[PDB]
């Protein structure tokens, strides 16, 4: 596979990768890039989907340098009338935005830190893509 | 067949697959055929001719330079067209030109430029037009409208339209009957000019986020007068940017519309007062307010007339106090900022439905904390911690109720339902209880539908409280750590069907406490170690059973009570899947199917 | 056994006898008599204790027409600075107080309903006297 | 012997037995003898001869009239007498004559006059005297009292005294050297004339209930002037009348004096603010209240100096605000108002106890909410609900605490123990939690105590979680629903000494987890079902094991597996209660004890 790179800081090489067998393009940023203790920032994304993103959500699979966690389940926007503008787009329809995010509050060791996205959506609920990504950690 | 058959005969799917034309191989009689990310630089007439039936297509993001005249001439029945994201330059007139029956048409992200050069005037039974994120700058009607008929829906948002004119909509006049859900949101807009928007009828009208400041919403809102909407929606988006200040001064004079429906969605600001808000906004039938963070307001309580009423993702300090003459529904979930509870006051009231806010109380259940009389539904599910201190009295007319996933206290110190003489449903699972009362269910006498999933049993041991429900049909009891049941317990409820009694810890299986129930059809025994029965003394089942979960449990492959497996191999007739009855507690005998093996001794 | 009647009301008929052998007399009034619907009045008692009644406390027995019930455990005053006034007592000296109750909110069936009452006290923690109630009920 | 021998020829107690006079035939060297309830219409000198060494006495509610001279003369050693309920109508002068060594002395209900016609002139050691419910006059101290010494306690209440008098306490001024813990309760009084209470010095005074209204009480104040006391009690009894009116011109200048302790109990007047209010009782090193309702204060925060806090059995509104400079401890138990959490700020604080309350949190535990630095305990047991979203951060020095019967949320989702890294004890017991994420007890390295039980497991199967836990050696785990443990799972821990898997759901014994544990003593195996094990591969067991609990589980008596029997029985030196291990799976072997019967085949 291709490595997709995105920044670097003082402790955060944040990269990922393709998961299944579809490799429709995708274009994330980060600024400024995340420090694993509580952070601030904005976040672009231009996409271009395949399917109604529609009532979509999300299923995580976290790993902790070797240690699996539970899934979580994100539902992004609902039903009618939803929080977010993109997510009343149609197929062929170029998606482009930027969101604010903000955290802190936890401590995390040194590892290796991988998850496994799953974004679901449409009427029939279909998987729309998957993404692989990688974290390191070594504070300073 | 390249492009892939999902189903056969009717519909064929192919996406991405790189054609240059369209393809011909497939069937003759064909209906919905897709057709995406093909680039088609060019499409000619009477391209589509081998398919005389067809009832949808697509051409998504088909790079498209130019249609020409003649196209879709050999084809009717074809209800739907998806012309999204191809760049078309020259829209031939004439194009369209045989189309007997279409009712949808969506055109999206195609660089158009007004709507006068639309050449659909032959038209006829079109209910939907999507025209959206395009390059318009006025919204002036054009008149082959007049001809137009049935349409429903015009939705024409984020665009970059400025301003209206009363010379605006001079058509549309002319309809006596006519049902339109206009929209136009997003839209950078700053002045109407009064007079525009009058003796005119819609159905619905939405406007989030297409205004910069306060003043401005005060000028467009004098802009409309006398619209008399069915169903208004204000507000803003999250993803960009917002208002800065909001008070009474603001959405004043919205009251010289006719409205009947209201929602405001996604405020930014920390409203603060409620009351002389909203102000002439009474006599609307219905009201809602959705992720709407008013974290500070004293006084919720006043005398509107509103006959229903949703609170979604909203914030809060305290739990309103409420003070209706006439309110039939409320809705009150999936609310964030309070925990708690006080009294309300709606004389008139049918329905409640307070689920996953996460809030607390403390003498729960009596007609003196809603002050109604007749309340048919209600529901408490995935709240915090309940405590009961007074069976329900003064509620005699209640036929549904819920607690799952609550947090229950002091359930077994009385008959906490007692007066409740008319009910169906009720539902208490996962609560951490102890049923340690016989009785409890005292006076229930119509109750039909039991669940309780995962709640304990004093010293694990199922005592006789099942009686004078005499009507239960559908008795659930799973994931409640049971290890023996009493010897008449299921007696007199001769109207039962199913019966579910998984996932528990048994070791013995006999057919006494069953012997006479001449109604049950499923009877259930899945996640359970059962090794043997206590004898072989298992009878006949009721005749009536015909569905009997046996499987997911390990066995005990030895020659010892070897009769057991005789015996339920006796009968296969009302096993389900015989493939997943196997024993492992032999080493030997392991993963090998019950009912295959045959043993000595 | 001899009877001990207290006092009779339109839906009440209170009345006690001992449970133990030990039989040292008492004397306890109510009024107005109890409804077994929520009422309001006062207690007055007479007594003589054996032990010091010191972090005193209550167990409960109680029985619905043959339907037992968990076991109540009641602390009347505990370790220093009570509420009660009499619960500092000692042995001989007579004890005579009056007390307020009142309740309201639960409807009670028609029945027999009978309690079994168990005083303990003491830093040895023995038991002070034992006595049995019945109650009967017909509403109206 | 009728008198009752509860120890032998130490102790012998008879009460109501219906004596007339003293009994003899009880042994020589005898102590403590009770009598009670005997009427004794009189005594006789020298009525106590057959026993010279005696520690306690007792005289309780035996009717005496006179007590004449020469009594308990051939009498020393004699450290208590109880004098209760006796009316005497004439005390004969001289009594108590030989009491080499007295040191408690107790004279209830008996009608008394005064203190100086009281012959204890001789005595000497004398620490407490208890003289209440009597019928008194005047608080005017006889004079032998400066010839008394070491005197305690003296405890009047309950009497009809009246008033005060600068002329009484004119002794006592003599005494360089004295504690006394002074008490005078239930008195009814109005009026002290001022100087009275000058240049004193106590240990305690309590003044409950001795008031009817507030101006009596404002005088009353007024006339303690220059006490010097170390600790203050003032309230009232619920049981009778009390006060009508409570603000802040009540209990006014209660600061002429020199307090460090306080304690008010048992208001029940409905007080609405505190500052102001207790104003200058600061530099009180302590405080506390009981049974207060004060239901309605905003403003709890304010600066005092106060060391030492307690609220019990108080009622609120809210929760408190607290800012406070030095305060190292604080405890809020068992109260019952408000259910929620607020924070707080307390930058010297050394100790936590909230327990019993019954309220409710949200992002639980960081040094944020408590404001500290160094927090040595805490203990959160038997609240509501506690949600967990930030392991402890800013706590690195932590030793204690405590979680059981709480509600907890979201355990499983990270490491929620991650910065305590110096921690001995731990508790989560009974909360409804799911462990389901191997290394939840990551960076715990120094636990040696761990409680959980009641806390189910993902599948009911034991995962690896226990390493890192190098010191680990009291482990508890039982009542959690297992059925089966990992292979290798007590690894590395080479200290624990204790081990509790009892009331599970087990079905096979093996030895090799257990293999190699150089620290065992005690193993629990009893509320199991255990009737077999995997095989006859059951290893010895690690050396050091001395103590083995196999009972209260059904077996099964047959002749297959004898092997695991003869297995059994072949090491006895182990078991605990050989009489309650029996069979009952087949019919015949019903109640016989295991290791008694032998078995054919
Ligand atoms: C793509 C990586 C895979 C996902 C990574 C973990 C995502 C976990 C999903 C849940 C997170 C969430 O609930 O939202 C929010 C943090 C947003 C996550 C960050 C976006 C990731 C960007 C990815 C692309 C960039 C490359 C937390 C939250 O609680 N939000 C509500 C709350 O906000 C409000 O109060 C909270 C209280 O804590 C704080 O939060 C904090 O600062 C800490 C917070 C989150 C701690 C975990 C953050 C994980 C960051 C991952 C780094 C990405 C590297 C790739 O504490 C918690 O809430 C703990 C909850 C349990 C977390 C478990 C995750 C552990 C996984 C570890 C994996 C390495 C906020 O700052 C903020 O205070 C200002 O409250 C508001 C309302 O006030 C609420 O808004 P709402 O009421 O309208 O819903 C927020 O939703
Ligand atoms: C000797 C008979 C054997 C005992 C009989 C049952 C006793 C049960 C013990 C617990 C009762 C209790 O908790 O106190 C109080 C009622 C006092 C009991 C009556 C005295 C009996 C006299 C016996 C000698 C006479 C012959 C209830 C209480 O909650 N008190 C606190 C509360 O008071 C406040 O708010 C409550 C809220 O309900 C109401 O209560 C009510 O009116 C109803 C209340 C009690 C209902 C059961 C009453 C049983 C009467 C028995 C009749 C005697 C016949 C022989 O509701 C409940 O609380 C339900 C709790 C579960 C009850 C299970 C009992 C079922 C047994 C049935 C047997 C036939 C009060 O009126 C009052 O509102 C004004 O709150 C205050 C604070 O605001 C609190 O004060 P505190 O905070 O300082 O502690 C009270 O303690
Ligand atoms: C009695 O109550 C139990 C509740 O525990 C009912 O059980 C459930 O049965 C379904 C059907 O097998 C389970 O669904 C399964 O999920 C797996 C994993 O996703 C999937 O592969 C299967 O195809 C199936 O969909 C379900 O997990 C299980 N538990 C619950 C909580 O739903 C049972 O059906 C009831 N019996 C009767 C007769 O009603
Ligand atoms: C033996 O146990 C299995 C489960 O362990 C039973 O499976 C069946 O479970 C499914 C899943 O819940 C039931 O499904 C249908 O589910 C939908 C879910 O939305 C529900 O809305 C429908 O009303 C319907 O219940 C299915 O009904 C259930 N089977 C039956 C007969 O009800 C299986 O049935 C058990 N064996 C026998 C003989 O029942
Ligand atoms: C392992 O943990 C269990 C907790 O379940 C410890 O158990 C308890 O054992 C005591 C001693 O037998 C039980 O007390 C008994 O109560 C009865 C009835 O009052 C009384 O007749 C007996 O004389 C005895 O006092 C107690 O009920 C039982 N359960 C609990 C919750 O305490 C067990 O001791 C622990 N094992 C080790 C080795 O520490
Ligand atoms: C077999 O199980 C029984 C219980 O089922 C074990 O009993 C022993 O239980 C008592 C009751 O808890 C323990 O008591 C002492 O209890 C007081 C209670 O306050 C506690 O403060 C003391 O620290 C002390 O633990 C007793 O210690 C416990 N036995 C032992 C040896 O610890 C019985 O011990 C089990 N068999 C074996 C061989 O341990
Ligand atoms: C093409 C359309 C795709 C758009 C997806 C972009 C969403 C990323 C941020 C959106 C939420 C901002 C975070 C946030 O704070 O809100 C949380 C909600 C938590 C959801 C966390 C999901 C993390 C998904 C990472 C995706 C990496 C590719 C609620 C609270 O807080
Ligand atoms: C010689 C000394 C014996 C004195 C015993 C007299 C106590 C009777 C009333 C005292 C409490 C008043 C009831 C009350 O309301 O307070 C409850 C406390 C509930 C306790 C209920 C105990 C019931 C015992 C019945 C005894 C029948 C003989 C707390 C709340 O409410
Ligand atoms: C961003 O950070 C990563 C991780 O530290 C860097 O990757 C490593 O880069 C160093 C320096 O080139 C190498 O010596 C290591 O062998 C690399 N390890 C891995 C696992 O890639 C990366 O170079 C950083 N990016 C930039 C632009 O400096
Ligand atoms: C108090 O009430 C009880 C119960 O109703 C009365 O007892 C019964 O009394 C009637 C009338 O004398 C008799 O006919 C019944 O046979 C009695 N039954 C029992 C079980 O005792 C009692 O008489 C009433 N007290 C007074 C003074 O009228
Ligand atoms: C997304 O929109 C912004 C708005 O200015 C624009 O600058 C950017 O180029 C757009 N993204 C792409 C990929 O063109
Ligand atoms: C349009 O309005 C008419 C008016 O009678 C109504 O019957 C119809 O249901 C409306 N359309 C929709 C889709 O509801
Ligand atoms: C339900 O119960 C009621 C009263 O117990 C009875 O009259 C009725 O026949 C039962 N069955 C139905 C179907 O209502
Ligand atoms: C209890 O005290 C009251 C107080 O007046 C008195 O009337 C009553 O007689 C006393 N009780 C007895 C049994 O004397
Ligand atoms: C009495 O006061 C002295 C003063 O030093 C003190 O040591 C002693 O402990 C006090 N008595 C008691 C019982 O505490
Ligand atoms: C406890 O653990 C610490 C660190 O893990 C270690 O240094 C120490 O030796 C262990 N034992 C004792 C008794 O402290």
């Amino acid at each position: 596979q291709k490595q997709y790179w995105v920044c670097n800081s003082s402790d955060a090489s944040i990269s990922y990768t393709y998961c299944d067998k579809m490799q429709y393009p995708i274009s994330i940023n980060v600024n400024p890039c995340i420090e694993l203790k509580g952070s601030k920032g904005l976040l672009h994304i231009f996409y271009i989907p395949r399917r109604d993103l529609k009532q979509l959500y999300f299923n995580l699979y976290i790993t902790v340098n070797t240690m699996n966690l539970p899934k979580r389940k994100e539902v992004i926007c609902r039903g009618s009338d939803d929080d977010y503008s993109f997510c009343r787009a149609l197929k062929g329809e170029t998606v482009n935005t930027t969101i604010s995010f903000s955290f802190k509050g936890i401590k995390f060791s040194k590892g290796k830190y991988k998850c496994v996205v799953e974004a679901i959506s449409g009427s029939p609920e279909e998987m729309l893509f998957c993404l692989e990504f990688v974290i390191l950690h070594q504070p300073n | 067949e390249p492009c892939v058959e999902v189903v056969p005969n009717i519909t064929y799917q192919c996406m991405e697959l790189n054609f240059y034309k369209i393809p011909d191989n497939l069937p003759f009689s064909t209906k919905n055929l897709d057709l995406s990310f093909n680039p088609l630089r060019h499409l000619g007439s009477y391209s589509f001719f081998s398919f005389p039936e067809l009832q949808v297509l697509d051409l998504s993001r088909c790079e498209i330079q130019t249609i020409e005249d003649g196209a879709y001439q050999s084809l009717s029945h074809l209800s739907t067209l998806i012309l999204t994201g191809n760049p078309i330059q020259s829209l031939a007139l004439g194009a369209f030109s045989g189309l007997s029956s279409l009712q949808k048409l969506v055109a999206v992200e195609t660089n158009l430029a007004s709507l006068e050069n639309f050449p659909i005037g032959h038209l006829k039974t079109l209910k939907e037009l999507n025209v959206a994120h395009n390059l318009i700058q006025s919204f002036k009607l054009p008149e082959y409208f007049s001809n137009l008929t049935n349409l429903e829906h015009l939705d024409l948002s984020s665009n970059k339209i400025q301003s209206i004119y009363c010379t605006d909509l001079r058509v549309l006049h002319q309809m006596p009957l006519l049902n339109l859900s206009l929209d136009l949101s997003l839209n950078p807009m700053n002045f109407i000019q009064p007079g525009a928007f009058k003796e005119i009828r819609l159905h619905k009208l939405t406007l989030r986020n297409n205004f910069d400041s306060l003043n401005v919403m005060k000028t467009c809102i004098q802009g409309l007068a006398g619209l008399e909407v069915h169903r208004l929606v204000l507000g803003e988006f999250r993803n960009e940017g917002n208002l800065e200040k909001f008070d009474k001064s603001a959405l004043e004079g919205l009251c010289n519309l006719t409205i009947e429906e209201f929602r405001l969605a996604y405020l930014d600001y920390y409203l603060d007062d409620i009351i002389d808000l909203f102000n002439c906004l009474t006599n609307v039938s219905s009201f809602s307010l959705v992720s709407v963070t008013i974290e500070r307001v004293k006084d919720f309580s006043y005398n509107f007339g509103w006959q229903h009423l949703e609170l979604v993702n909203c914030k809060f300090g305290q739990f309103p106090t409420l003070k209706l003459k006439s309110l039939k529904r409320l809705t009150f979930t999936s609310n964030k900022g309070g925990n708690a509870f006080s009294e309300v006051d709606l004389p008139s009231l049918e329905f409640l439905d307070l689920s996953r806010n996460g809030l607390s109380f403390k003498g729960c259940c009596s007609q003196s904390d809603f002050g109604t009389t007749s309340l048919k539904y209600l529901d408490l599910s995935f709240n915090g911690v309940i405590t009961m201190s007074s069976n329900f009295l003064g509620l005699e007319q209640l036929e549904h109720l819920d607690f799952q996933h609550s947090n229950l206290k002091q359930m077994s110190e009385f008959s906490v339902f007692l007066s409740l003489r008319n009910l169906i449903y009720l539902d208490i699972s996962h609560t951490h209880t102890r049923v340690a009362f016989n009785g409890i269910f005292n006076g229930l006498s119509s109750l039909e539908v039991l669940k309780m999933a995962g709640n304990s049993f004093q010293e694990n041991f199922l005592p006789d409280i099942f009686t004078e429900l005499r009507n239960l049909t559908f008795l659930d009891l799973s994931q409640c750590q049971l290890e023996q049941l009493s010897p008449t317990a299921f007696n007199s409820l001769s109207s039962l069907q199913v019966l579910n009694m998984s996932h528990n810890n048994f070791f013995s299986l006999d057919t006494f406490p069953y012997k006479c129930l001449n109604s049950l059809q499923v009877l259930d025994y899945s996640l359970n170690h059962i090794m043997t029965s206590k004898k072989q003394e298992l009878q006949h089942f009721p005749s009536s059973l015909a569905f009997l979960n046996l499987t997911q449990n390990d066995f005990a492959c030895t020659c010892e009570h070897q009769s057991f497996l005789q015996w339920i191999k006796d009968q296969r007739q009302l096993l389900v899947e015989v493939e997943r009855m196997e024993c492992a507690t032999p080493s030997d005998k392991q993963g090998m199917p019950v009912l295959s093996l045959n043993i000595t001794c």
